């Protein structure tokens, strides 16, 4: 069990740590989160009780480092950094601890939300998408923009998922046009699981970043990058048996987990009626099709 | 964007472009079978495309062999229309090649679009107007050309005979759409009013026939009036 201090909290904000969140109070005497389960990524993430703009966060991995949170007074947000003399962080834990000044990452034993909406994010993937390679950790926020949102301005900023665009040379071949549009199986299969991603579960890692990002920050981009990424499987013919009950299951758990009062804004209707309901796979996604109904009917 | 009654002026600038209206493409009759089932027959088919400039007319004849064992012809038809038009700007010399391809349907864009990936420099636009190209197959020789042809084959006209010879692209272009409109809603009445002379005829190497500027301001009045009755008929106005 690992220890994100905190050295102070001057200013009133909220602070989550994954799905869960706290409201501390300007100068409350608040010192880190304890008990964060190691295995998985994690995302710790601020939103200041006078700006409702800009949800930042920081992604990690508490095997990759110790890192402690310290807000800038010039810079004006809490910034993660790390740590590197341990000695010095196991003494700084062990007497917050002591003086009790720690939350308690409240997981509840039965519970594998967390888990289930992580279980192919890899930190070492999401530093690829967020290209800042000094630290060990990510940062993002409501408002940094994609790659391919920025091709139609700041490089060193930008979330640097894969450009999927179904209406380009990469997904259609030459002599295949009609073929390949409508079944996008060839742009699926060899072109992004066998060229890019490699195998499923990076593809399937990428699609769970773009989706928390998008709930976590409201960011638009990834919102368009996991509806994009769940399209290319949805309009392909020919999909693995083992991506498609995975999928049901990933998505299963997104629907779960998206609080009910964002659903217009993070959900396309498009989107989701067609791959539930015009679709090849309208008849392979029979959790994510209940959930979405007995929840959201409105938007279909 | 798309293109409207605003920026119609457009259609006569130096800008090569190209409408294409696909509405002939996929022809049928349908019938009964022996048993009291519906089948269809298909027949032969055309892609009008039009430059609106010049009047030169690219009529690519869509043989019924190309429907042969396939399923799903009238989305099929939209991919093959796409895919024709494709092949006929690589094949015109780089300075013939349009700028703009103006669909008169909608559902025509994404095959459009895809087929000319190749050519990301060629705007594909849908357009607001109600063009009645469908009525295309009205005038005698192109609706002979088609139903005669044995195998595809692309036949090229000039839509407008030897009209720029004496008027403006911006006129020849309201007295074709004002042609086909009428040709469109009264076909009977519309050719009675083209030939009820005979001593006004059409050219071997004409569509329409060979009025003076008088007879076309007659001939036109003829349509516009055949236009304004039809439409009181059929909305009781």
């Amino acid at each position: 069990m690992n220890t994100v201090p905190f050295t102070s909290a001057p200013i009133e904000v909220t602070i989550g740590i994954d799905q869960y969140s706290f409201n501390v109070k300007e100068n409350q005497p608040f010192h880190g989160i304890k008990d964060i389960p190691i295995g998985h990524v994690h995302v710790i993430h601020f939103q200041h009780a006078d700006n409702s703009s800009m949800r930042y966060g920081y992604w990690f991995d508490c095997r990759m480092g110790n890192f402690y949170i310290q807000y800038d007074p010039k810079d004006g947000l809490y910034k993660m950094m790390e740590e590197r003399d341990g000695a010095k962080f196991e003494n700084i834990v062990h007497n917050f601890k002591e003086r009790q000044m720690m939350v308690s990452y409240p997981k509840i034993d039965e519970d594998d939300t967390w888990y289930n909406l992580t279980e192919f994010v890899q930190m070492d993937k999401i530093r690829k998408i967020v290209r800042k390679d000094e630290n060990q950790f990510s940062y993002v926020d409501s408002s940094m923009t994609t790659v391919q949102e920025n091709e139609l301005s700041d490089p060193a900023h930008s979330l640097n998922y894969t450009v999927i665009n179904f209406k380009s040379r990469e997904a259609i071949r030459p002599g295949h046009e009609m073929e390949d549009f409508l079944d996008k199986s060839y742009y699926l299969n060899t072109v992004m699981l066998q060229g890019i991603f490699k195998n499923s579960s990076n593809y399937f890692g990428e699609l769970q970043f773009a989706f928390l990002n998008a709930m976590f920050f409201g960011n638009y981009g990834s919102s368009l990058q996991w509806h994009a990424m769940i399209e290319l499987i949805c309009s392909s013919a020919t999909v693995p048996k083992h991506m498609l009950d995975k999928l049901d299951e990933i998505l299963y758990y997104q629907i779960k987990t998206l609080p009910e009062q964002y659903s217009d804004i993070l959900l396309n209707e498009r989107v989701w009626n067609i791959c539930l309901y015009s679709s090849f796979q309208k008849n392979s996604l029979h959790n994510t099709e209940k959930i979405m109904e007995n929840k959201y009917p409105e938007l279909l | 964007g798309a293109m409207n009654s605003s920026n119609y002026a457009e259609l006569f600038n130096n800008d090569i472009k190209l409408f294409v209206d696909d509405t002939n493409v996929y022809r049928v009759t349908v019938h009964k079978t022996f048993e009291g089932n519906v089948a269809t027959k298909a027949i032969n088919g055309c892609i009008f495309t039009l430059n609106p400039k010049t009047g030169h007319l690219f009529l690519k004849i869509i043989h019924t062999s190309v429907w042969a064992g396939q399923k799903r012809l009238s989305q099929l038809a939209k991919w093959k229309t796409a895919e024709e038009v494709s092949a006929l700007v690589r094949s015109l010399p780089k300075e013939e090649q349009p700028k703009q391809i103006i669909v008169t349907r909608k559902a025509m864009l994404d095959p459009l679009e895809v087929h000319m990936l190749d050519f990301p420099n060629i705007a594909i636009r849908p357009t607001e107007l109600r063009l009645p190209f469908s009525a295309a197959m009205s005038i005698d020789k192109l609706s002979d050309v088609v139903m005669k042809a044995t195998e595809p084959q692309m036949v090229l006209f000039n839509i407008y005979d030897d009209w720029l010879d004496r008027i403006s692209s911006y006129t020849a272009f309201s007295r074709l759409t004002l042609l086909l409109r009428a040709l469109k809603t009264n076909e009977e009445s519309a050719k009675m009013i083209l030939l009820s002379d005979p001593t006004i005829t059409i050219k071997s190497y004409h569509l329409w026939p060979s009025f003076t500027d008088e007879q076309w301001i007659t001939i036109e009045s003829q349509m516009r009036d055949l236009i304004l009755t039809e439409y009181g008929r059929k909305y009781n106005v």
